[PDB]
C-alpha cells in the first residue's frame, strides 16, 4: 500500500453554471470548446441554436464582466474562422506551418504574456484554465499543405 | 603484480640524475615541436592556443604583424626547393613566424644534446653500454648486428664516447662536489640561482623587455614610436581592455626585474648552506631516496595548488588572454566564447590536478617507507621527530577522528544549505512545509503604475484572522498600483503569469521598496519565500573583500549611500502626490494635483539621473578578491560562500585516507583489536572474515583518495567556468540572478545540461563525449565484488574455444585461456579507468567556451 | 589528440578587432589599419569575417537590465536591422552556431523535440520580428527559466537579440543541409527583409 | 546449473556451501561473486541493458546510433520521427523533463539513490569497517569526555558483505528506473 488514491488535489476549473459540473466541464471537450468559442468569438451568436437558455445566459454574464475590464476578443485581429491579417500581422491559425512550429504548451504562454508589440496579454484578464480552452479552440482551426 | 615495479627507490645517484637530465632534454624536444605547431599557417588547437598568451606576452608572437619576408638570415628567404627550410617554404611566413620556428630549432638542438649528456651519465655509471642495449629494438633489423655491438659512454675512450672516467660521482676526485644529499642542497639552489639570472639576461637583452625601473622612455608599436605609459600591451603598458596604464609590477618588465631578485635571494641561500649545511638528528634518515621521495613528491605537489592559485588570480584578467579574445580563434571550425577565459581557467585546473595527484601519490610513497620499516622491525627504533611525534596510536585515532568531525559538519553545512535552496528554487511542498521562490516587482517609475488584485489580511499578527480582496467603495475589486504594495499582500500567482508553482496560489509581499546592496538600481516589492539570500554572509571572505574594498572606496561608497537615499525620498513623495490625482474625485481638485506633480517632475528626474550614475561609478571601482568579467569589484554571493564551505569540509573528504596511510598502514584499531598486521602495502583483502575485509590496505587508501577527491575538483571545475554551485537547478535567466547583477551558466544538475548545449555544437567534442564515458563505466566490471565470477566464466569460455578449436582443426584455439584480472590489478586499473573516463569529460565543460556575462 | 589540427584557411585572418568597450552600451555616465605591407588587406579582411558581438556582453547591457530591451519598448528598426547583409551573416551565423544549434539542429530545422525548424515558410509568415524578439526574450512554455525554448532577457543584449532575428529570416525555403550562407543573407534582404 | 559447483570450482575441489555466500577469497586471484544470490543481482544489472532498449523504442528514441538529431536530412527524407538517438535522446527528453518542478525533484532524488549503491557494491567493506570503528572510538570519547551517557557506548553498524551486495543491488535499480518513470512521464513528442 501507498497510493490510497493519490492526493493530487481537486482540478481548477472555470465559473459555475448552476446544475451542470464545472470541473467536469473542464475535461469534456464540446463543453470545453463551447467556452473557448464564446470567448474567442467575444459573444454567444455563434453557439449552435441548441445552447440552453440558462447557458445562453451565463455567457453573456461572463462577457459583461470582462467588458469592463477591457478585454477585446480573439476574432477581428484573427477573424471568426483564423489566419489572421496580414496588415497587421496577426496570426493565420490555418496554417499547417504554423500549427507545426508550435506546442500547445508553448502556445500557452505566448497568449499569457502576449507577443511582440500587438498581440496583447491575457495573464490578468484570464484564467490560466481559460487559456487551455483557447489553445485547444485554436487547434481546430488547421487545413493542409 | 610488479610490472609496474620495475624501477624501485633507493637508487644510486647517477641513476636519478641521468635520467632527470635525459628527461629535461625530452622535454626540452616535445616544447620545440610545440613551437613549430604554434606557426600561424595552423588552425588554433589546444595545444597552440595554451601556449599564445605567454608568447604575447614575450614579444615573440605578434598579433599585427601582416608582412611576409623573403630574405631575413641569409639569401634564400621566400619559398624554395626542398623546403629552404624544410617543409616551411610553402606557406607565407612572417616574423613571427620566424621567430617561432627559431625558438623550436633551439629547443630541438638543446634538448638533443641535454639527451645525449644524460645518457652518458646514466650509462657511463655502469661503465657504458652497447648500443643495442641503448636502443633494444635495433637488433631486429637484419644486417646490422655488427653495427649493434659497440660500446658506448665507457669509462676509457676517447673523448666522443665516455661517460664517467671515475666510474661515480663518489670516486670522482673533484674536491668541489659534496658528498650527501644535504651538502648537495647548497649548490643545487646556488644552481636555481643561475637559472633566474639567465632568465632575467635573456628578457632582457634578447627579448628586449628590460628591469623595472630600467624601462625605456619610448617603444615601437604597429602605430609608430609611442611612449611607454600610452603604447598599449604588448607594446607598452597601456592596458586597452581595461583602459588603465597597468602598474609596473604587472608587467613583463616586472617579472625580469624579479629574475633578478629571486636570483641574488636563491644565490645567498644557498652560499649559507654551503657553510652551514642542514645537519638535525631529525633529517638524518631522509639520505635513503626512499624516504625523501615523499618529502619532495609531496612538496611538488603543493607548488602545483600554489601554481594554481597564484596564476588564476594574477591572470583573470590580464590582457594576455583577453587578447585572444580579439584575434579570430576558431577550433574544429567553430568560433569560441570568450576564449581568454577559457585558456586561462584550462591552465590553472590542470595545475589542480597535478597539485592533488601529486600530494596523493607522496603520501602513498611515504606509506611504502614507514611499512617498511614496520615490517623490517625498525620503526620502533626510528630517532626523528618527525616519525616519532606520532607513533602513538591513542594520539591518532584522535587526529583521525576529530578531522571526520570537521569534515561532517562542514560538509552537513554546506551540502544541506544546497538541498535547501534548490527546493526552495522549486517550490515543492513536503505537506509539512511548502517551500517558497524569490519573486520581485519593480515598485518605481513606470512599472511602478501597473495594477495587480490584492487579496489583503486585516491583521497578520492575531489568529482567527481574515482577509478581504481589495475593493472600491461600491464593491468592485480594486486594482492596487505596485507602488502602492504593503507587506503581506497576496497576488495571485496567474495574474503575475507564474504557472511552475501550482502547489499554492498567491505570491507574497514580504519586504517593500527594496533596494539590493550590490544589484540593480531599482525598487522591488518582494517575497523572499524560503531563498536564503543572507547566506552569502555567512562566509569570511565576504567580510574581507568587501571591509578592503569599502576602505579604498569610501568617498564614492558614501555619495552613493547618500544619492540613494535622496532618491529613495523623492521617489515616496512622487508617489503621495499621484495618490493624490487617482484618489481626487474633483476634476478641479484631480487638476490641480496633477499640477502639482507636474511640478514636482523635474527633480524627481533629477534624483534618480544622479542615482544612477553614482551607481555606475561605484560599480565600476577595482576589484579585491570578487571580481567581475573586466576586473570590478562584484559582491559576494551564495554561490562563494558555499565554495568556502566546501572547500574545507570538501578536502578534508578527500584526505582522511592519507592520514589512514600515514598512521595505518601497518595496523590500525580494527586490525590491533584482532592481532592482524597488514603485510604489504596492496593486498586486496583477507577475505570472509568478520564480515569482510576488502580495502584496508594503503594502496587502496591511495584509491579512495584519489575517487573521494574527485568531488572538490568538479566543485572547483563547475566554479571556474561559471556554474552556480550553491543550488542543484538554478536557471541564469530568473528574476533573484537578474535584480542582483548574478551571471551564471547552471545549478549543479543544469549546468550539466546547459553547457553540453554547447558541447554539442562541437563534433570532435561529442565524439570525446562517447568515448569518455565508455571509459568510465567499464571501470564498474572492475571495481565491484564480482571477479570470482568473473573468473568462472572465463573458465567457461576457455572450455568452450578449446573445444571448438579441437572440432574444427584450429591447433591455436586449442590451447586458449583468457586471462582474468585478478583483485589487486583490478582495483588499479578500475581506479585508472574512472578517474580518466571523469576528467575527460571535464576537459569538455571547460572547452566549450566560457559564457559568464562580462 | 594535439598538433595535427590542420592548415587555417587563408580567409580566416586572426588580424585584430578592437577590444570591447570597458563602458556598459547602457551606460548615463558618458553614452553606449596602416599602410605596413598587408596590414590594409587583412583589416579589410577583419571588417567581413571576425564577429564584434559574439562575446557575452557586460551584466548592465543585458536585455532584461537594458531599459530600452524589453519586448515592449526595444527597437525594431527595419533600416538599420536589414541594412547589411555582410553583418548579419557575420553575426548572427556565429550567434546562432554557438547557441542555438544543439536543440534547433545543424540544419535549424529543429533537433529537439518539438522545436523550431526556421525554414518552415508557414511559421515565417505568421511571425513579426517584434514577435520573434519576444519569444527569444521571454522563452516559451511554462518553467523556471523559460520553458522548453528557455529564456534569454540574463545572458543576451537586446542587439545580439536582433542580429538573431534578422538571421533567422534567412532561413526561410532553404533545404535541410546546414546553415544560411551569405548569399542566403543577401537573397533575403534584397527580397525585403 | 553451477549453484554447487561449476567447472572452475570442481577443478581445486571446491564446492559452494550456501546460496548467498559473498566469497571465498583472495584465494586463486579472489572470488567474489560466484554464489547464487550474487548471479541473481548480476541478472538484475545486465538485464538493465535490453530493459532500457525497450523504453527508449517506446518512447520514441533512435536507437541506431548515439547522435542522431530530430530533423536531420535523413529522417526528413525518408519520413521517420523520432525523439534523439542514445546519448542525445537523454538531452532532449530532459529539457523537456526540466519544465516540471515535480519531475526534476524526482530526477534528483533517482540520481542519488543511485551512485550511493557504489558505497555498498565497491571492494571496499574492510575500509568501511575499519573507519567505523574509528568513529565509534571518538564518538566514544566525547561521550565519556562531555558526560554524555547516551555516547558512550556506540557502536555504528557497518554492512558484511552479502547484506552490502543485496542493499547496493536494491539501490542501483530503484535509482535507474524512477529516474526511466520520467521519460515516460515528460511526454510522448513522437510525431508521426
Ligand atoms: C548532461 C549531458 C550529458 C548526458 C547525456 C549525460 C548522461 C549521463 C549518464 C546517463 C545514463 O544518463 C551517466 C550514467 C553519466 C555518467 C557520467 N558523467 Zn555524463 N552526461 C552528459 C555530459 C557529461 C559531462 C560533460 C560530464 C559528464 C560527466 C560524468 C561522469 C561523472 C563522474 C563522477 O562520478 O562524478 C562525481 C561528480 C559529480 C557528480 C560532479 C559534482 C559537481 C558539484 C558542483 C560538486 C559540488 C557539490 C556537491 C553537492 C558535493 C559537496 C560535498 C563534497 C565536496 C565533499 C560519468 C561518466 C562528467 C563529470 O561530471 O565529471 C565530474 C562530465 O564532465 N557527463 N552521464
Ligand atoms: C541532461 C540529462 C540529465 C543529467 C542531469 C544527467 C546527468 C548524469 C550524470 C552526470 C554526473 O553527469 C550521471 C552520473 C548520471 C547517472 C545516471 N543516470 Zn542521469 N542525467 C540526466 C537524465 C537522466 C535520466 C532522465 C535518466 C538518467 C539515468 C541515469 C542512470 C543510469 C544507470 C545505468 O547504469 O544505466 C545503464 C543503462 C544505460 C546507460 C542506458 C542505455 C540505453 C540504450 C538505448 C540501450 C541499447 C543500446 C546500447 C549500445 C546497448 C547495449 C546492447 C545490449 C547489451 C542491450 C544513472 C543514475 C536513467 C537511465 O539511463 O536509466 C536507464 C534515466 O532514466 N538520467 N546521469
Ligand atoms: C521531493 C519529493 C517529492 C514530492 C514533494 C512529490 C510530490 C508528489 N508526487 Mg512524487 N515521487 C517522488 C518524489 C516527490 N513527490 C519520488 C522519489 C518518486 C518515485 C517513488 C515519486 C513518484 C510519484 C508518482 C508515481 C506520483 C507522484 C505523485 C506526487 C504528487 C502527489 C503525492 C501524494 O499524494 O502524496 C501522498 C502519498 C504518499 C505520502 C504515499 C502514498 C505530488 C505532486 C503523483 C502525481 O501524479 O503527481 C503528478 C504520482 O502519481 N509521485
Ligand atoms: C562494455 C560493456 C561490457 C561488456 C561488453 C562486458 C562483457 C562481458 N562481461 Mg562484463 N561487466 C560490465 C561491462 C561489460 N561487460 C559492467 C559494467 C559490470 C559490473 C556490473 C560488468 C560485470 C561483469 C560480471 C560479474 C561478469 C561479467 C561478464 C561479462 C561477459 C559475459 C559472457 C558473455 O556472455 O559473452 C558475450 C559477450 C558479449 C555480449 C560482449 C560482446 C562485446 C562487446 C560489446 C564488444 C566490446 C567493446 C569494447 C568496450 C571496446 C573496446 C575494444 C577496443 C579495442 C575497440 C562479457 C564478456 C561475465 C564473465 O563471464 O566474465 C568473463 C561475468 O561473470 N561482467
Ligand atoms: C574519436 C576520436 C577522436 C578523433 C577522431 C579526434 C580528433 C582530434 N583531436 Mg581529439 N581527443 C580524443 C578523441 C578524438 N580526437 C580523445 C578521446 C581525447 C582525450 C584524451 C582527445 C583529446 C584531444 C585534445 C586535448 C586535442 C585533441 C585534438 C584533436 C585533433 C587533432 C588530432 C591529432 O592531432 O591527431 C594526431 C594524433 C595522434 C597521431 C595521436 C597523438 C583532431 C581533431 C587537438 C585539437 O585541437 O582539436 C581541435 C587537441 O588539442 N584531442
Ligand atoms: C552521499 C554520498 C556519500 C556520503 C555522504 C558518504 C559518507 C562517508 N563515506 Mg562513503 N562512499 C560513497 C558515498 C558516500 N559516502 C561512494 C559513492 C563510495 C564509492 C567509492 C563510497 C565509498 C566509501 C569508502 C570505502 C569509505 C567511505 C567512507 C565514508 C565516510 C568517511 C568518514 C568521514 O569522512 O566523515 C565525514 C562525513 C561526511 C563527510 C558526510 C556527511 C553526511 C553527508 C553529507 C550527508 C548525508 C547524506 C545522505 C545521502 C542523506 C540521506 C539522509 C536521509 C535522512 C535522507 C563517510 C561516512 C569511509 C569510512 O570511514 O567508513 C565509515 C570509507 O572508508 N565511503
Ligand atoms: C595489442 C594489439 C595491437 C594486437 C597484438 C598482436 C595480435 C593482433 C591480432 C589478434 C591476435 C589474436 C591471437 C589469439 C590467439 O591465437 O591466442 C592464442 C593464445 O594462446 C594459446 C597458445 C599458447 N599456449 C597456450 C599454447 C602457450 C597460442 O596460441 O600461442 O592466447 C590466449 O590464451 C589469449 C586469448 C587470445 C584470444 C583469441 C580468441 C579468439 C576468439 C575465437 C572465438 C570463436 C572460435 C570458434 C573461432
Ligand atoms: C566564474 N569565476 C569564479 C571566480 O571568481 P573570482 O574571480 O571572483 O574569485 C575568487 C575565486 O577563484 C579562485 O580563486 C578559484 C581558483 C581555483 C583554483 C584554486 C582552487 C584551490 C582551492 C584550495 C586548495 C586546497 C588544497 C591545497 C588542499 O574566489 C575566491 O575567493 C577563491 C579563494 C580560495 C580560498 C578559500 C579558502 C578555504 C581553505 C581550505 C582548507 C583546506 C585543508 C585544510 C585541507
Ligand atoms: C554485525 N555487523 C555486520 C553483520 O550484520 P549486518 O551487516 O547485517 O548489520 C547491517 C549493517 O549496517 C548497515 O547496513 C549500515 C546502516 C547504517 C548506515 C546509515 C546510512 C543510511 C542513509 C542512506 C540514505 C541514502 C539514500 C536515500 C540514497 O544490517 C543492517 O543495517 C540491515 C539493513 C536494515 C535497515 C533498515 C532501514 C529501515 C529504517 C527506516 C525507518 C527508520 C526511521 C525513519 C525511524
Ligand atoms: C489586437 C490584435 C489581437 C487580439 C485582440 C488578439 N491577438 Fe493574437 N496576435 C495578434 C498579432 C498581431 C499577433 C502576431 C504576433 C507576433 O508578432 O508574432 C498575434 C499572435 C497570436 C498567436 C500565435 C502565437 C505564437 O506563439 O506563435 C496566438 C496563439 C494568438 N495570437 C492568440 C490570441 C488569442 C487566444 C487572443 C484572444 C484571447 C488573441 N490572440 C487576441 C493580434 C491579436
Ligand atoms: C533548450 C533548447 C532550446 C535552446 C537552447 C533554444 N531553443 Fe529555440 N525552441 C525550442 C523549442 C522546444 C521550441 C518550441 C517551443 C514551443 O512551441 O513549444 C523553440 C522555439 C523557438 C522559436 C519560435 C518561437 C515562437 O514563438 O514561435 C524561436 C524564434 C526560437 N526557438 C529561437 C531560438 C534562438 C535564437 C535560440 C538561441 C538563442 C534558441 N532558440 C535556443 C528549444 C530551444
Ligand atoms: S569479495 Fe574480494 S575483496 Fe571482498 S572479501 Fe572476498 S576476496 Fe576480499
Ligand atoms: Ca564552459
Ligand atoms: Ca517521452
Amino acid at each position: 500500500v501507498m497510493a490510497t488514491g493519490c492526493f493530487v488535489g481537486a482540478r481548477n476549473a472555470s465559473e459555475p453554471r448552476l446544475g451542470s459540473s464545472s470541473i467536469a466541464a473542464s475535461r469534456t471537450a464540446p463543453a470545453y470548446l463551447r467556452e473557448a468559442q464564446v470567448l474567442y468569438e467575444g459573444s454567444t451568436d455563434g453557439l449552435p441554436k441548441d445552447t440552453p437558455a440558462d447557458e445562453i445566459a451565463h455567457y453573456k454574464a461572463m462577457l459583461a464582466e470582462l467588458q469592463t475590464r477591457n478585454y477585446a476578443a480573439c476574432a477581428g485581429c484573427h477573424q471568426v474562422n483564423g489566419g489572421g491579417n496580414k496588415a497587421i500581422n496577426a496570426t493565420n491559425f490555418q496554417d499547417a506551418g504554423w500549427q507545426a512550429n508550435n506546442s500547445s504548451p508553448g502556445m500557452v504562454t505566448s497568449i499569457v504574456n502576449g507577443k511582440g508589440k500587438v498581440m496583447p496579454a491575457y495573464k490578468d484578464k484570464l484564467t490560466l484554465q481559460q487559456i487551455n480552452y483557447l489553445v485547444e479552440y485554436i487547434r481546430r482551426f488547421e487545413k493542409k499543405r | 603484480k610488479r610490472w609496474y615495479q620495475k624501477l624501485e627507490l633507493p637508487m644510486p645517484p647517477e641513476r636519478i640524475f641521468g635520467a632527470h637530465m635525459m628527461l629535461i632534454g625530452g622535454l626540452a624536444c616535445l616544447i620545440g615541436t610545440y613551437f613549430f605547431a604554434s606557426m600561424t599557417m595552423w588552425n588554433d588547437g589546444y595545444v597552440n592556443l595554451t601556449l599564445r598568451p605567454r608568447l604575447i606576452s614575450l614579444g615573440i608572437y605578434d598579433p599585427y604583424d601582416t608582412e611576409q619576408i623573403q630574405r631575413v638570415w641569409l639569401p634564400l628567404i621566400g619559398e624554395f626547393s626542398t623546403s629552404k627550410l624544410p617543409f616551411f617554404g610553402q606557406y607565407p611566413l612572417t616574423m613571427t613566424d620566424f621567430r617561432l620556428f627559431g625558438w623550436g630549432c633551439f629547443h630541438i638542438g638543446l634538448g638533443l644534446w641535454l639527451v645525449y649528456a644524460g645518457a652518458a651519465h646514466y650509462y657511463g655509471a655502469r661503465g657504458g653500454a652497447t648500443i643495442g642495449e641503448i636502443f633494444w629494438l635495433l637488433p631486429y633489423v637484419p644486417g646490422l648486428k655488427g653495427l649493434c655491438q659497440i660500446k658506448w659512454f665507457t669509462p676509457e675512450g676517447p673523448w666522443y664516447k665516455v661517460g664517467l672516467p671515475w666510474g661515480s660521482f663518489a670516486n670522482t676526485p673533484w674536491p668541489i662536489l659534496r658528498r650527501t644529499y644535504a651538502d648537495a642542497l647548497s649548490p643545487h639552489t646556488i644552481y636555481i640561482g643561475l637559472l633566474f639570472f639567465i632568465w632575467g639576461f635573456v628578457l632582457w637583452f634578447v627579448l628586449d623587455k628590460p628591469p623595472v625601473p630600467l624601462q625605456p622612455a619610448q617603444v615601437m608599436t604597429p602605430n609608430g614610436l609611442m611612449p611607454l605609459e600610452q603604447a598599449p600591451f604588448p607594446y607598452g603598458w597601456f592596458d586597452p581592455y581595461l583602459n588603465q596604464v597597468m602598474h609596473p609590477m604587472n608587467t613583463i618588465n616586472g617579472e625580469t626585474t624579479m629574475c633578478f631578485v629571486w636570483g641574488v635571494l636563491f644565490v645567498a641561500l644557498g652560499a649559507y648552506w654551503w657553510y652551514r649545511p642542514p645537519r638535525s638528528i631529525n633529517i638524518t634518515h631522509l639520505e635513503d631516496t626512499k624516504a625523501v621521495f615523499h618529502v619532495h613528491l609531496t612538496a611538488i605537489g603543493y607548488v602545483s595548488f600554489a601554481l594554481a592559485i597564484v596564476g588564476f588570480l594574477a591572470l583573470r584578467n590580464h590582457p594576455s588572454y583577453l587578447m585572444l579574445n580579439d584575434m579570430n580563434v576558431i577550433i574544429y571550425g567553430k568560433k569560441i566564447v570568450n576564449p581568454g577565459r577559457m585558456i586561462h581557467n584550462m591552465i590553472t585546473f590542470n595545475h589542480v590536478q597535478v597539485g592533488l595527484l601529486y600530494v596523493a601519490a607522496g603520501v602513498f610513497h611515504g606509506g611504502q617507507y614507514l611499512h617498511g620499516l614496520n615490517i623490517s622491525g625498525a620503526y620502533k627504533q626510528a630517532r626523528s621527530k618527525f616519525i616519532t611525534w606520532f607513533q602513538n596510536p591513542d594520539l591518532q585515532t584522535k587526529i583521525v577522528g576529530t578531522t571526520m568531525f570537521v569534515s561532517f559538519v562542514t560538509v552537513v553545512f554546506g551540502y544541506g544549505m544546497i538541498c535547501w535552496n534548490t527546493g526552495a528554487e522549486l517550490d515543492l511542498n513536503f505537506g509539512i512545509y511548502q517551500f517558497r521562490s524569490f519573486r520581485a516587482i519593480q515598485m518605481d517609475g513606470e512599472a511602478g503604475n501597473i495594477g495587480y488584485r490584492v487579496f489583503r489580511p486585516k491583521n497578520p499578527w492575531d489568529p482567527t484572522a481574515g482577509g478581504d480582496w481589495v475593493k472600491n467603495p461600491d464593491g468592485t475589486a480594486k486594482l492596487v498600483k505596485a507602488r502602492n504594495l504593503q507587506v503581506g499582500d497576496r497576488i495571485l500567482n496567474e495574474e503575475l503569469g507564474i504557472g511552475s508553482s501550482p502547489t499554492y496560489s498567491f505570491t507574497t509581499i514580504e519586504e517593500i521598496n527594496y533596494k539590493p546592496e550590490w544589484g540593480q538600481p531599482k525598487l522591488y516589492a518582494v517575497q523572499w519565500g524560503s531563498w536564503t539570500h543572507f547566506l552569502r554572509k555567512v562566509n569570511p571572505l565576504f567580510w574581507v573583500d568587501k571591509g578592503i574594498w569599502y576602505l579604498q572606496n569610501q568617498k564614492t561608497f558614501e555619495a552613493t549611500r547618500k544619492a540613494d537615499e535622496a532618491y529613495l525620498a523623492a521617489h515616496l513623495k512622487a508617489v503621495s502626490l499621484l495618490n493624490q490625482i487617482d484618489d481626487a474625485q474633483t476634476e478641479e481638485a484631480k487638476q490641480k494635483a496633477q499640477a502639482e506633480l507636474d511640478k514636482f517632475r523635474p527633480e524627481l528626474e533629477k534624483a534618480h539621473a544622479n542615482m544612477l550614475e553614482w551607481n555606475e561609478r561605484l560599480a565600476s571601482t577595482p576589484a579585491v578578491l570578487y571580481s567581475n568579467l573586466r576586473d570590478q569589484h562584484r559582491d559576494g554571493e551564495i554561490n562563494d560562500a558555499i565554495f568556502f564551505w566546501l572547500m574545507i569540509g570538501g578536502w578534508l573528504f578527500g584526505f582522511i585516507p592519507l592520514l589512514r596511510i600515514a598512521f595505518h598502514n601497518y595496523q590500525s584499531p580494527w586490525y590491533r583489536d584482532f592481532e592482524w598486521r597488514k603485510q604489504s602495502p596492496d593486498f586486496p583483502c583477507i577475505g570472509p572474515v568478520k564480515g569482510g575485509t576488502c580495502g584496508v590496505s594503503i594502496q587502496d587508501q591511495l584509491w579512495f583518495c584519489i575517487l573521494f577527491s574527485i568531488k572538490p575538483l568538479s566543485a572547483i571545475a563547475w566554479y571556474l567556468d561559471g556554474g552556480w554551485i550553491a543550488t542543484m537547478m538554478a536557471r541564469g535567466n530568473e528574476a533573484y540572478y537578474l535584480t542582483h547583477n548574478i551571471s551564471h551558466t547552471g545549478g549543479v544538475f543544469l549546468y550539466m545540461w546547459n553547457e553540453t548545449t554547447w558541447i554539442w555544437t562541437d563534433n570532435h567534442l561529442t565524439a570525446m563525449l562517447l568515448l569518455g564515458h565508455l571509459i568510465w563505466f567499464v571501470s564498474f566490471a572492475l571495481w565491484f565484488k564480482d571477479r570470482g565470477s568473473r573468473a568462472e566464466g572465463g573458465d567457461i569460455q576457455s572450455r568452450w574455444v578449446r573445444l571448438m578449436g579441437k572440432r574444427l582443426g584450429i591447433k591455436t584455439l586449442q590451447e586458449v585461456r583468457f586471462p582474468v584480472s585478478n583483485l589487486a590489478t583490478a582495483k588499479l586499473w578500475g581506479t585508472v579507468f574512472f578517474y580518466t573516463g571523469t576528467f575527460v569529460l571535464v576537459f569538455l565543460y571547460f572547452a566549450d567556451g566560457f559564457f559568464q556575462n562580462r | 589528440g594535439g598538433c595535427f589540427v590542420g592548415s587555417r584557411d587563408p580567409n580566416e585572418t586572426r588580424y585584430p578587432k578592437a577590444p570591447m568597450p570597458l563602458q556598459n552600451q547602457t551606460s548615463t555616465l558618458k553614452t553606449a589599419a596602416q599602410n605596413t605591407p598587408g596590414a590594409r588587406e587583412a583589416a579589410a579582411l577583419r571588417d567581413r569575417v571576425t564577429p564584434l558581438n559574439l562575446q557575452q556582453v557586460n551584466e548592465q547591457d543585458v536585455a532584461g537590465n537594458d531599459p530600452l530591451g524589453s519586448p515592449a519598448r526595444v527597437v525594431l528598426d527595419e533600416g538599420e536591422m536589414y541594412r547589411d547583409p555582410v553583418e548579419i551573416y557575420r553575426e548572427g551565423r556565429a550567434l546562432f552556431q554557438n547557441n542555438c544549434v544543439g536543440c534547433h539542429g545543424h540544419n535549424g530545422c529543429g533537433n529537439v523535440p518539438r522545436s523550431t525548424n526556421f525554414t518552415d515558410p508557414g511559421w515565417q509568415e505568421n511571425n513579426s520580428d517584434g514577435g520573434i524578439y519576444s519569444s527569444i526574450y521571454n522563452g516559451k512554455g511554462i518553467g523556471n527559466g523559460g520553458g522548453a525554448m528557455p529564456a534569454y532577457y540574463n545572458q543576451l543584449s537586446p542587439q545580439q537579440i536582433r542580429y538573431l532575428v534578422a538571421y533567422l529570416r534567412a532561413f526561410k525555403g532553404r533545404q535541410c543541409n546546414g546553415l544560411p550562407t551569405l548569399s542566403d543573407v543577401e537573397r533575403m534582404v534584397a527580397e525585403r527583409q
